[PDB]
């Protein structure tokens, strides 16, 4: 809520400094100081870029008001700046600096190196920074200065490519990750990439919906994994976590709901954000093949990390140290007050989930409903993406089925695939056969025999 | 006729299995207690949640269900 | 609440865990081993060789002891250990969080 | 162990020596120390990867540890200056390298581990 | 002395199959005998909320099912207003209604095709 | 009556000042359905309703008379924007569409996926 | 690696009865129908048979068990939704299991079991990968069960009893 | 150790009873709506009609095994069986039988059979082929020995569940250590090799065909001890 | 249960320098 | 859960 570029820069520096303090909360250890200094260096680079962009804007127009800049930039779009030996386009250079700072603070590919190291902070701080507070600064900048980037050739080429590459990279790394906080960090990177791609598509409503969904459910999942880690005695790796469903009953179900919502899965509140992203994806890009392939891979990657985190944390064989289970399994502890977590924590998580559902539903009604009731966005660029959401054609309707069935096959793989010998190998194969045949017959009856 | 075959290799595998030490089994027995672990389908019961879902859907059908338009495609 | 008067560190007893419980758990773990024959003969003053723990079985027993006691023992300390008395003393005096 | 493998600019050879044996200069150790430390490191890594791992198989873990134990018994029987013992050491060092996992779990009871020094204890002075 | 099928020995084996041998007798049990009541209640409440939401999505937003499995057979839905009239009257009215429905579909199609230039 | 899909019930065209008063989001103002949208927004303002009611009501309840015109205009607008009325015809019968070209511009480049060889 | 090698055993002349259910003491499903207690117990076991069939849970309700020490083989009369069946089991292949292990062997949530299903006395045949469940309201032959061939000192194997069945 | 009885407002087993759905405990009491209670109470199920329906229309006791010794019918009048697969063989048979119903049914029902095939192809090549199909192809349903030929007949499941038997000379059989094939077929043993025995693999040198024996398979002591196989 | 002694001062082990701090590594 | 308290 900044009224001018000076206040925006002040807020930028303040968030950088406070994130540095949160990361360096463990001031006694110098190992944490290294990650804090890494984040500080990246934040200072972003501050440099933002300051230079603001200086260019002030030199061009003798004004720092955001509204005035937004409503004046089109007049100066035709101008160029004479630099050392190249006549660079003014809009292109300003948007270049803005996009550089936005990528640095959103942890895009290349500039994301600090985000995995920023997990040294306590789980509440990590959730706050990674949900909607620190990693969404670039998205806020793009949304606020959209009239500038609408006339930016550099933005058009860079936002989709970098967004898709970051999405794919983060999704796959999160899927292969073994630590809870690191997995959430890489999932956040992937969602930031998806947000960049959505903004490139150019539907600010879709971008806002994606931001809200991601922030709410990422925060909820972060809180759940924080409870799990506190129970497991600061061991964030789930290779030492097993059979925690009974010891943390609330955490298990809360994580189930939060993860199914966060990772885009069918019949979940988080499916529509990815559906709208793919609806709005543009196809005139020269690197469209790579962009689309990376987007598909990143979208499918959610299932693997969600399944791994949930199953390994709670329902996998007991892998943790004997003490973790024994200290809590003592009969003396059996009481009405017995719990491995906090009642306040449970109530806070429940209320957060309920309010997130309500707000997401309100936004969906405001935007995606037949009667468009959202407030003015102060942008004159219309992308035509809503045409494929209101009156989709057979081509797109069948195209979406490809991704739907890819996700279905991946779910079947993560469910029925056996990696270790078990007493239930043959019965599991039999259950898979039963499911296949029953699905076929059920489809036959539903479609034809009724 | 002095040829190594199914019986010989079964005996070899039995010998290899017998060569194992029971110390690791004894220390790790506690991990696989059936009283302490179950499966996700068992833990996640949809019996009563589906009942509440049915109640809510019935309420929707009899409150706003009337004011809906059929969409044939 | 801490009194306003100056209070110094109170090293009640060098053991951070019940030494008797530590010794009994360690002796049970040792007896679980196959090479060990007579659990009764095991005492805090009994050496590993005489109780029947080979040098190679010793590392296995120590790894399982680390798993049981929720701590990690350095190779230097494990080699320095010469009797169950020394082992239990070190484990009991060890601060589980270092 | 100080658990400082990834700090203080250790080279790969030094890190491998630290992982396999508690010291960075295994030449100082004698035959028994070398064999015992290598066996302990191998058992620790096998336990980490095949007990506290991703869908671990306990029967395979048992078979692997039994084979490793037999091999290390033979190694201990072998003389220090034997090419067969050198081959065994190279084999198990290669296995340790293969199972090396960046960001591997480090117990909180060891120095330089996460949460090792989160609190400053005030002295009687 | 003791033999299998003895109740005492069977109970002892059942209790000691997954015991912690490193613990003292009488406390060598690994399982948890209960579940946190308040935590389980809150978890079940939130799980029920999520399941209800998923079911509402399935019911009021069948777009995923339509685009993943196709349009399934729809249960019958019709009005018995036509049964009021009988005979040649009913036959002629039914034929007129069928012709009107076909003409309405064609009119909608042609209007959609023609009205491209309505917005100047 | 008998008006085009863009006209509203009253056949009244709102001026720029009236649009500013009943401020319309640029998303709708860009399209041709301002005339049909403004009455619907006025009806909603006169009879405010909750978002849950808006989602669960298939006829928009009270504001159905204006919503009919608005929905017709929206359907026509989106169909003409995405050229779906021609794309669906080509999908249904590419051979017949080429036989009697609905739009040679789209027909010359249309190519249905090999997977959808019904 | 344990292999299911068959030894081709045969029954002896005079068996010794070890288990005899007070209910179902009659011979024949017709006798069970005509008897009041047997009919109600059969109805209560109907869900047990349903679990046997549809849930692929290998289990059998055992009555009238006899033992042959000459060949060391147990003859079990088991009740199923169709009638009484005779089965032969080997002491080398018979081991005990906990009730929770019996429940968890099946991956499907079993129906609420009746109160006459003895949970303590549940056994597991490893050769058939099957469970044997006895009835609480039954009579055990103390002399028969105290036979030397049934002694744990001869039928005990730590690896087989504790490590053969790992449900996880 | 438990002190819940010391407080009047403490939780009770009556309060914990609701966790029996999510927690496994021995039965304590039967509710009025249990299947057992309903069947034992409602007189309709006591009718001889229902009793006879239960007795007849369900799995028969004839197919139920009655002993730990099995002597399957001889494949040849002079042959003797050695190995036979009980459960994994049936599971593989049923799984491969789907090719006779799902596939023609898919062709005649799906709107886009080409789309279905395009989805299935990569699915088969990754996570399915090595998962089930290759293991089934190399799986040994049954093994018998013909002494007059000094050969071994092996039964295998083919496409669509078809069973076919082939002869292999005993002199051409060799034991392939698992170490020689683990690296070559890591994925196969990774995701589909759990059912069959890893260390009991044999192969025919002349034809280069492997033989996988189920872990839960029955072996004949006499067949193993026969001099031809020793 | 057990009456643990106060947190040990070994929780923060004093570091003794054994190598020259080269100016080239400033 | 938290670290053991020490004198300040
Ligand atoms: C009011 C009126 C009604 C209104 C409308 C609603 C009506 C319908 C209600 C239906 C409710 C669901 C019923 C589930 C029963 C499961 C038990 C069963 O039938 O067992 C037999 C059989 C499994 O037998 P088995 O012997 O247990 O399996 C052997 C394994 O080795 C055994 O596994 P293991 O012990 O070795 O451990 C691995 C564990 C692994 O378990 C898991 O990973 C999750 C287990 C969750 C259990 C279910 C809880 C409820 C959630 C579903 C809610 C319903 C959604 C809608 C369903 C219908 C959609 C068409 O495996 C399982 O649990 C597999 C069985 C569970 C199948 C259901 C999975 C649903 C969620 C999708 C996967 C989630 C992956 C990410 C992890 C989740 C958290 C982020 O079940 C199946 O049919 C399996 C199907 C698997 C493929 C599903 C692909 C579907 C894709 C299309 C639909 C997509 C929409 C739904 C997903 C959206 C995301 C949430
Ligand atoms: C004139 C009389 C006519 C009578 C007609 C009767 C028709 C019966 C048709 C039955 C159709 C099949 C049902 C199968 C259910 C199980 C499915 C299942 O588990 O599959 C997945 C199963 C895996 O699931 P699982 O969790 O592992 O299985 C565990 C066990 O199933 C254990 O599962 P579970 O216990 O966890 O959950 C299973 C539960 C599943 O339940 C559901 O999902 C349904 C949920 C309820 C839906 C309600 C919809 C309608 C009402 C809407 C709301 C109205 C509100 C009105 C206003 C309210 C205002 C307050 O099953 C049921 O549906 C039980 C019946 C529901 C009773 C409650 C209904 C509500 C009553 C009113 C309210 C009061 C409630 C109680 C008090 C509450 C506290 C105050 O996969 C398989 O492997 C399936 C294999 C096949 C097994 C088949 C077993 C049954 C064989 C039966 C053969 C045919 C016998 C015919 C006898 C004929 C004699 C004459
Ligand atoms: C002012 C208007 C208020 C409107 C309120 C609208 C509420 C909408 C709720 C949507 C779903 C969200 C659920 C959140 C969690 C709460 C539910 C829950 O815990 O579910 C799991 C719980 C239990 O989950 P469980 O499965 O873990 O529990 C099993 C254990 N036992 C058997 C003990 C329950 O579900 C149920 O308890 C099932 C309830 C079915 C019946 C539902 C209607 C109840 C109506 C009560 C009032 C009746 C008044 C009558 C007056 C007569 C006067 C004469
Ligand atoms: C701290 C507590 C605070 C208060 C707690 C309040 C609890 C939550 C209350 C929610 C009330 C609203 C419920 C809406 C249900 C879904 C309606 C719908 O599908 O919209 C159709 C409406 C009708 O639209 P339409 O028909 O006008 O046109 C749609 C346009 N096309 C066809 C192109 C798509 O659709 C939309 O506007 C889009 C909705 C997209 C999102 C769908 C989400 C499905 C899941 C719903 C979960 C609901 C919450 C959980 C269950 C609560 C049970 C009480
Ligand atoms: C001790 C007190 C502790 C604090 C208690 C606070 C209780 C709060 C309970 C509700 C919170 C969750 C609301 C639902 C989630 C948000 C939904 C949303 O986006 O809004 C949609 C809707 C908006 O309306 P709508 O979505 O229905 O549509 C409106 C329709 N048109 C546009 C046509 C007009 O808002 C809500 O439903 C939220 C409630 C209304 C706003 C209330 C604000 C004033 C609060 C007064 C109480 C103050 C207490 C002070 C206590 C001080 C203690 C120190
Ligand atoms: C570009 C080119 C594209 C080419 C794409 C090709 C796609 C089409 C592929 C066709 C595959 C044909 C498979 C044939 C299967 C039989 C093979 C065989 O001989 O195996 C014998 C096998 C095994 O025979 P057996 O001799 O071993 O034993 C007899 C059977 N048992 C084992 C039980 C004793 O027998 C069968 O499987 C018999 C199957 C009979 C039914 C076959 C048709 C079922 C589907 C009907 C249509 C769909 C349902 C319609 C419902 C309508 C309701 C109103
Ligand atoms: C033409 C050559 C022969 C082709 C053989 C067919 C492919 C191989 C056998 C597939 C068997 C599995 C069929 C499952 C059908 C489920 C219902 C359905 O959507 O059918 C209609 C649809 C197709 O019918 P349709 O074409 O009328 O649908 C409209 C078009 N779409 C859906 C694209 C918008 O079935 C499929 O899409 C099947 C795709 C191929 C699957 C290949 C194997 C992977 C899956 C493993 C088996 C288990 C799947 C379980 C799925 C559960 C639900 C998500
Ligand atoms: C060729 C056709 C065109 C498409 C080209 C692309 C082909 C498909 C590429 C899929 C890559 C998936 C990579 C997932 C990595 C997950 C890693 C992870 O978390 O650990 C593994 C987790 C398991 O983790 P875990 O924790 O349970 O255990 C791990 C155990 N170890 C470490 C020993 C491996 O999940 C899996 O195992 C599942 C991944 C393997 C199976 C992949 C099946 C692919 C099926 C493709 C179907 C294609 C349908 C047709 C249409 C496609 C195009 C639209
Ligand atoms: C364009 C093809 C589209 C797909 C066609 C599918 C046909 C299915 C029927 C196949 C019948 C013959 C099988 C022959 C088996 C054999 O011995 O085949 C053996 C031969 C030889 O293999 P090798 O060369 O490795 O020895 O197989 C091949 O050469 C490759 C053909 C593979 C056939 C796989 C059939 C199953 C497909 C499963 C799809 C995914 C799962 C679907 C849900 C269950």
């Amino acid at each position: 809520s900044s009224g001018n570029f000076i206040v925006l820069f002040l807020g930028w520096e303040l968030i950088g400094l406070t994130s540095f303090f949160l990361i360096n909360f463990w001031s006694t250890r110098v190992g944490t100081l290294k990650a804090a200094f890494k984040a500080f260096s990246f934040n200072k680079l972003s501050d440099l870029f933002l300051f230079f962009a603001i200086l260019i804007i002030f030199s061009t127009t003798y004004n720092l008001d955001i509204l005035s800049f937004n409503n004046q930039i089109y007049l100066y779009e035709s101008y160029n700046i004479d630099m050392f030996y190249w006549s660079i386009n003014l809009i292109e250079i300003i948007s270049f600096f803005f996009i550089s700072c936005a990528f640095i603070k959103s942890a895009q590919f290349g500039a994301h190196i600090w985000l995995p190291d920023s997990m040294e902070a306590p789980v509440p701080a990590s959730a706050l920074i990674h949900s909607a507070t620190l990693v969404s600064a670039g998205i806020y900048l793009l949304l606020r200065l959209s009239p500038l980037f609408e006339l930016s050739k550099y933005a058009y080429f860079i936002l989709p490519l970098i967004g898709s590459v970051t999405a794919f990279y983060g999704g796959l790394v999160s899927a292969f990750q073994s630590d809870t906080k690191k997995t959430l960090a890489y999932s956040t990177i992937s969602h930031c990439g998806f947000l960049m791609v959505s903004y490139s598509t150019g539907v600010l409503e879709f971008v806002i919906l994606y931001l809200y969904v991601h922030g709410f459910f990422k925060a909820a999942t972060f809180l759940c994994v924080g409870n799990v880690n506190r129970f497991n005695r600061n061991i964030q790796d789930f290779k030492r976590m097993g059979g925690f469903y009974k010891y943390l009953p609330f955490e298990c179900l809360a994580s189930f709901v939060c993860m199914i919502n966060l990772s885009g899965l069918p019949l979940t509140l988080g499916f529509y954000i990815k559906h709208l992203l793919f609806i709005g994806l543009v196809e005139s890009y020269t690197l469209y093949p790579l962009i689309f392939s990376s987007l598909i891979l990143g979208a499918i990657a959610g299932v693997f990390y969600s399944y791994r985190l949930f199953y390994s944390i709670f329902f996998d064989t007991k892998k943790g140290k004997k003490a973790i289970y024994l200290q809590a399994s003592r009969i003396i502890l059996n009481s009405k007050f017995y719990s491995n977590t906090s009642l306040a924590s449970n109530l806070s998580i429940t209320f957060l989930v309920l309010i997130s559902y309500t707000v997401i539903l309100y936004l969906y009604c405001t935007t995606l409903n037949n009667y468009y009731s959202l407030s003015d966005l102060k942008s004159i660029y219309i992308n035509n993406a809503y045409s494929y959401f209101y009156k989709p054609d057979y081509n797109f309707l069948n195209a979406v089925s490809i991704l739907n069935w890819f996700v279905i096959i991946l779910l079947i793989s993560v469910i029925y695939l056996n990696w270790r010998w078990s007493y239930y190998y043959t019965k599991s194969i039999d259950s898979l056969s039963k499911f296949i045949l029953f699905s076929f017959f059920f489809f036959i009856f539903s479609k034809y025999i009724l | 006729a002095g040829r190594k075959l199914f019986k010989h290799y079964i005996n070899e595998n039995i010998k290899s299995n017998n060569e194992q030490k029971l110390f690791f089994y004894r220390v790790n027995r506690w991990r696989w207690n059936t009283k302490d672990n179950t499966t996700a389908p068992k833990f996640l019961r949809l019996k009563y949640p589906l009942l509440v879902t049915g109640v809510c859907l019935f309420a929707y059908d009899w409150t706003y269900g009337f004011t809906q338009v059929d969409a044939h495609h | 609440y801490a009194p306003q008067k100056v209070v110094l560190r109170n090293e009640k007893s060098g053991y951070y865990a019940n030494p008797d419980d530590v010794a009994r758990r360690l002796i049970r773990l040792i007896s679980l081993h196959d090479k060990v024959q007579n659990p009764s003969a095991i005492t805090l003053k009994s050496t590993w060789s005489e109780i029947g723990v080979d040098p190679l079985s010793y590392v296995e027993i120590m790894l399982e002891a680390e798993n049981e006691f929720y701590i990690e023992l350095a190779d230097e300390d494990l080699e320095r250990f010469r009797t169950v008395e020394d082992a239990v003393e070190f484990i009991a005096r060890n601060f589980f969080t270092n | 162990s100080k658990a400082y493998y990834f700090v203080k600019n250790f080279s790969w050879a030094e890190v491998s020596n630290l992982l396999c044996y508690g010291t960075k200069y295994p030449t100082v150790l004698n035959h028994q120390q070398k064999v015992t430390r290598l066996y302990r490191a191998t058992l620790r890594r096998v336990y980490a990867h095949q007990v506290e791992g991703y869908k671990t198989d306990f029967k395979q873990y048992n078979e692997n540890i039994t084979d490793i134990g037999k091999d290390f018994n033979k190694m201990l029987a072998l003389k220090p200056e034997s090419l067969e013992l050198q081959a065994y050491f190279k084999k198990y060092e290669d296995l340790q390298e293969e199972l090396f996992d960046p960001a591997m779990i480090i117990d909180e009871s060891r120095p330089y581990a996460a949460s090792s020094g989160r609190y400053y204890i005030f002295d009687d002075y | 002395g003791t033999s299998i099928f003895s109740r005492q020995f069977k109970k002892a084996f059942n209790d000691a199959k997954y015991q912690n041998l490193t613990a003292a007798q009488g406390e060598t049990y690994s399982h948890l005998g209960w579940i946190s009541n308040v935590d389980l209640r809150l978890g079940r409440a939130i799980f029920t909320f999520g399941v209800v939401g998923i079911a509402f999505c399935i019911y009021l937003e069948p777009s995923y099912f339509h685009e993943t499995f196709g349009h399934m057979s729809q249960p019958p839905k019709y009005d018995l207003i036509d049964s009021n009239i009988n005979g040649v009257e009913k036959k002629l009215n039914k034929q007129i209604l069928h012709r009107e429905h076909n003409e309405h579909k064609l009119d909608g199609f042609v209007s959609m095709f023609k009205g491209s230039d309505v917005a100047k | 009556g008998h008006g085009a899909w863009n006209e509203n019930q009253q056949h009244y065209k709102y001026s720029k000042e009236e649009i500013e008063a009943y401020q319309v989001p640029m998303r709708i103002k860009a399209g041709p359905c301002v005339d049909t949208y403004i009455p619907l927004k006025k009806c909603f303002q006169e009879n405010p309703t909750s978002f849950a009611a808006k989602m669960l009501d298939g006829r928009k309840g009270k504001c159905a008379k204006e919503f009919k015109y608005y929905n017709t205009c929206l359907n026509h607008w989106q169909t003409y924007e995405n050229n779906s009325h021609v794309t669906n015809a080509y999908w249904a019968d590419t051979s017949k569409a080429n036989a009697d070209g609905i739009s040679n511009t789209y027909g010359g480049s249309f190519r249905k996926g090999l997977a959808w060889l019904n | 690696n344990y292999y299911n090698i068959m030894r081709q055993v045969s029954l002896d002349s005079n068996p010794i009865v070890l288990y005899q259910s007070s209910t179902f003491t009659g011979n024949g499903l017709q006798e069970f129908y005509e008897n009041a207690d047997a009919l109600t117990k059969y109805l209560k076991l109907v869900p047990f048979f349903l679990e046997k069939n549809l849930y692929d849970h290998p289990k059998q309700f055992v009555i009238k068990m006899e033992f042959h020490p000459q060949n060391k083989v147990l003859s079990l009369d088991c009740l199923t939704h169709q009638g009484v069946l005779k089965k032969t089991v080997n002491l080398e292949n018979l081991i005990p299991v906990p009730y929770e292990d019996y429940v968890q062997f099946c991956r499907r949530k079993l129906f609420n079991a009746p109160l006459f299903l003895d949970t303590e006395m549940i056994y597991f045949n490893t050769f058939q990968n099957e469970f044997y469940v006895f009835d609480k309201n039954a009579k055990w032959n103390e002399e028969g069960i105290n036979h030397p061939e049934l002694d744990i000192s001869k039928l005990y194997n730590e690896k087989a009893w504790f490590d053969s069945l790992r449900i996880i | 150790g438990d002190i819940r009885h010391k407080f009047s407002n403490e939780i009770t087993d009556d309060d914990y009873d609701y966790q029996r759905a999510m927690h496994v405990k021995p039965p304590k009491e039967e509710s009025l709506f249990q299947l057992t209670n309903i069947l034992s109470s409602v007189p309709v199920f006591k009718t001889r009609f229902f009793l006879d329906f239960i007795a007849r229309n369900l799995d028969t006791n004839s197919a139920v095994s009655t002993s730990d010794f099995v002597a399957p019918p001889r494949v040849h009048e002079n042959s003797f069986f050695v190995y036979h697969s009980r459960e994994l063989g049936n599971v593989i048979r049923k799984y491969r039988s789907l090719e006779s119903i799902v596939l023609p049914g898919a062709l005649l029902t799906f709107t886009y059979p080409l789309f279905a095939a395009f989805v299935a192809i990569p699915s088969y090549y990754f996570m399915f082929n090595a998962k089930i199909y290759e293991m089934s192809r190399r799986f040994v349903v049954r093994m018998d020995v013909l002494p007059h030929l000094e050969m071994i007949s092996v039964q295998r499941i083919g496409a669509f569940g078809i069973l076919y038997t082939k002869l292999h000379r005993i002199q051409d059989l060799e034991y392939v250590p698992f170490d020689q094939v683990k690296e070559q077929e890591n994925y196969l043993w990774a995701i589909g090799g759990h059912g069959v025995d890893n260390q009991l693999i044999f192969k025919d040198r002349s034809t280069g065909e492997f033989f996988y024996f189920e872990r839960q398979g029955v072996w004949d002591a006499k067949g193993l001890n026969h001099p031809l196989l020793n | 249960g057990w009456d643990r002694p106060d947190v040990p001062l070994s929780f923060n082990p004093l570091y003794v320098h054994k190598r020259e701090l080269s100016i080239f590594d400033t | 859960g938290g670290f053991q308290k020490y004198p300040i």
